[PDB]
């Protein structure tokens, strides 16, 4: 297995509540946290995958811990109403991942975004070259829907890393008739 | 049911600029921008026929959508009420949609404030107190919505118009003035509300420091195009007596609800003249003669005693008034609201205090200097 | 409606040795910790506390770190040494406040009837009083906004409980009880 502290965010903002694929998108984000947390449950029993939110604050609810079931109880009523922010999750994950173990793991991030998120072009290019300077490879995911011709997360993919990069890629999601395991199955390959 | 909007699709000219998109929204099956399409059918001037038919599909939303907050469902029944023009079926329908559409958010407050908003057809004072009171029973936790606090103002202001507390319109108008601070509608309607705000806070009296928040911008920007002496009579109760034409122009121009307690208004010119006369002169002779009182307070010698015993009932000044010399004695008072020129020129008391108690501290210590020991 | 507490500077010497930790661990300049204790009356006494490994971003200052490896199992320890001395609040240095103080208070407010952010003094040169308390307040305004929570000045002192002077008044070796009216009064006049 490849050494990283893959950080998962919950897309608990205002645009993960409709009934377009399944009658819920909580199933999409919730079973995606399920598959990634069971992958880091089976993968190595020394990781640290808890939670981070983007809605209005970065509330670290439980410990960034090896176990997962308390966090999988917290995914129930994840409360998707709030302000989505792509900038604060990666930054508080960077300091939380500087609050790590005897460090067996590097820094990886998946950021569930279901909105045309609020982050300047200067903000994304500074975040992305700070992760160049701070040695982080991020697997960038879109759930829900994002506005066509995406600007923020795709350019974070663009300027994210180098000198062993190969993490930064983005799947765009349309709001069509499909299913939720086919909205995690399109980003389960390449985050 | 797709055929329902296949037949109810065309709703005007240029209205299919959102209905040719609506015939693909539900194929995309989405409900965020379809909640916003309810809000946009509110935004575009619909004369209540697409919602008044799609209400059975709103029941269908409650059936098999079962995720979206019933914000738009309360919106859509209070926008079908233009087709309806009858609230008595809408009330049971709305509490039906309260108990059958689930969410984690604060829904009882939006439901009971919508019932308060469409309660105006009931003949109030019978159900208002109960469920309008239930709203603030469920307001303590988190008023994060705060348009529910605006509708709470509106039911509380029709509840003010349920007669009984005639300067609760001032505190309730603070609830209006801070329901949403940006006034989010044009100037004219709410500057007539500022007109009648001045009136409905003026004439009734539960408040006693009535000339207080006149400095607040969202009301004075409304007043700048009002009649040009309502501002000035509010200043005649802000400054407090010395605008004789204005503390009389309340008896000249503004006639409705005036003559019942303009005697109490001219009681408050005297209550406010007390704090005037003992504040604006900082100096002594705080055993003031009754003479300025009986001259400028439009009161008589036999009524200065009532003028200050009613102020003992008020409780902002509690003088030990002389009655062998008939002198109206000044004790402690409730001073002002704002003297920004004296907030700047209080240095002659503050820096006075600072450097002079400092210097006399240095002098006491300087005379007891070398017993430092 | 809280006036004063009783303060043992013993765990303020724990503030001192965590002020020794932060001078040699890293980028954390200020001493932020967690204040145990027990509401007894409007007067109160404190017997123990602890000091969180805390970081705080200079960018978007609402970035706290209060580990539950460091809270829950250390709370088990502090519960095992005594059931009485449980949580009562927390503490950070400076005199003023940083921004995240309100959320750090509301984190451990779920454990306590009134969690207190006693702002503490490590390098005392002040003109007024030492460390001072703040209680949970709902004062909101006369305007009627959503409910204010910025914890207002609901004061405190440094009270003295009992004996401890086996240590303390042997550790004096300098000071004297002034038979009041023997330039003690002009020490007070000066101050």
């Amino acid at each position: 297995m490849v050494l990283e502290s893959t950080m998962v965010c919950v897309d608990n903002s205002e645009y993960m509540r409709n009934g377009d694929f399944l009658p819920t998108r909580l199933q999409a984000q919730q079973d995606a946290v399920n598959i990634v947390c069971h992958s880091k449950t089976r993968s190595n029993p020394e990781n640290n995958v808890g939670l981070i939110t983007l809605a209005n604050d970065c509330e670290v609810l439980t410990t960034l811990t090896p176990d997962t079931g308390r966090i999988l109880s917290k995914l129930h009523t994840v409360q998707p109403k709030g302000k989505i922010t792509f900038c604060t999750g990666i930054r508080v994950a960077h300091l939380a991942l500087k609050h790590r173990q005897g460090k067996n793991h590097k820094m990886r991030i998946i950021a569930f975004v279901g909105s045309p998120v609020e982050d300047n072009e200067k903000d994304l290019v500074k975040l992305a070259k700070r992760l160049k300077k701070e040695k982080v490879n991020v697997d960038i995911i879109n759930f829900g829907e994002e506005e066509v011709n995406t600007e923020k997360l795709t350019a974070f993919v663009n300027t994210l890393n180098g000198k062993d990069g190969t993490g930064s890629h983005l799947v765009t999601v349309p709001p069509g008739p499909s299913l939720a395991d086919a909205l995690i199955s399109s980003p389960i390959l390449a985050g | 049911v797709p055929g329902f909007l296949q037949q109810s699709q065309n709703s005007g000219p240029g209205q299919p600029a959102v209905w040719h998109r609506l015939e693909e929204l539900y194929t995309k099956k989405l409900w965020h921008q379809l909640t916003l399409q309810v809000l946009d059918f509110v935004q575009d001037p619909c004369f209540a026929q697409g919602d008044g038919l799609i209400k059975l599909y709103e029941n269908f939303i409650s059936e098999f959508e079962h995720r979206v907050n019933p914000l738009s469902l309360v919106e859509i029944i209070l926008h079908v009420v233009r087709q309806m023009t009858d609230p008595n079926v809408a009330l049971t329908f709305l509490e039906k949609t309260r108990e059958k559409v689930k969410s984690s958010d604060e829904a009882v407050i939006l439901c009971k404030t919508a019932i308060g908003a469409l309660k105006l057809n009931i003949g109030d004072l019978q159900v208002t107190k109960e469920t309008i009171e239930d709203v603030e029973e469920m307001l303590n936790n988190l008023p994060g919505v705060t348009s529910v606090h605006s509708r709470f103002y509106d039911l509380s202001s029709k509840y003010y118009q349920t007669i009984g507390n005639h300067a609760s319109y001032y505190k309730d108008a603070l609830r209006f003035l801070g329901c949403v601070d940006i006034k989010d509608l044009p100037v004219s309607e709410q500057q007539e509300r500022a007109f009648t705000l001045g009136l409905a806070g003026l004439l009734g009296e539960g408040v006693f420091n009535f000339g207080e928040l006149l400095m607040h911008p969202v009301l004075e920007s409304l007043r700048n195009t009002d009649r040009q002496w309502l501002i000035d009579t509010l200043y005649a109760f802000n400054s407090g007596n010395v605008e004789r034409f204005q503390t009389l122009k309340t008896a000249w121009g503004q006639q409705p609800d005036l003559a019942a307690n303009e005697a109490q208004l001219l009681r408050k010119i005297q209550l406010l003249c007390l704090m005037e006369m003992t504040f604006t002169r900082p100096a002594n002779h705080r055993q003031l003669t009754f003479e300025e009182i009986a001259k400028s307070a439009k009161i008589t010698v036999n009524e200065v005693e009532l003028l200050v015993m009613k102020a003992l009932s008020v409780g902002l000044v509690k003088g030990s008034i002389d009655e062998v010399d008939k002198r109206v004695h000044m004790t402690w008072v409730q001073p002002r609201v704002l003297d920004l020129q004296q907030i700047k020129g209080m240095k002659d008391r503050l820096e006075f205090w600072c450097t002079d108690v400092k210097s006399m501290e240095m002098l006491v210590e300087h005379q007891a200097h070398d017993i430092l020991t | 409606a809280v006036q004063k507490v009783v303060v043992h500077p013993l765990v303020l010497l724990s503030v001192v040795d965590h002020f020794n930790r932060i001078g040699k661990v890293g980028n954390q300049k200020r001493v932020v910790g967690v204040l145990l204790g027990s509401w007894q009356k409007k007067v109160l006494d404190v017997s123990n506390s602890f000091a969180v490994p805390f970081d705080e971003d200079d960018k978007d200052d609402s970035v706290w770190f209060l580990d539950h490896d460091y809270l829950e199992n250390m709370y088990g320890m502090f519960k095992k040494v005594n059931a009485r001395e449980r949580i009562v609040g927390w503490y950070h240095t400076g005199p003023k406040l940083h921004k995240n103080d309100i959320a750090i208070n509301e984190l451990m407010k779920r454990y306590c009837p009134n969690s207190v952010l006693v702002i503490i003094d490590v390098k005392p040169k002040d003109l007024g009083l030492p460390t001072e308390a703040y209680i949970s307040v709902e004062e909101v305004h006369d305007d009627g906004t959503p409910t204010s929570k910025t914890f207002e000045h609901v004061t405190s002192e440094i009270g003295a409980e009992e004996a401890e002077e086996v240590g303390v008044e042997h550790l004096l070796r300098d000071i004297k009880d002034t038979t009041v009216g023997t330039l003690s009064q002009r020490i007070t006049n000066q101050v």
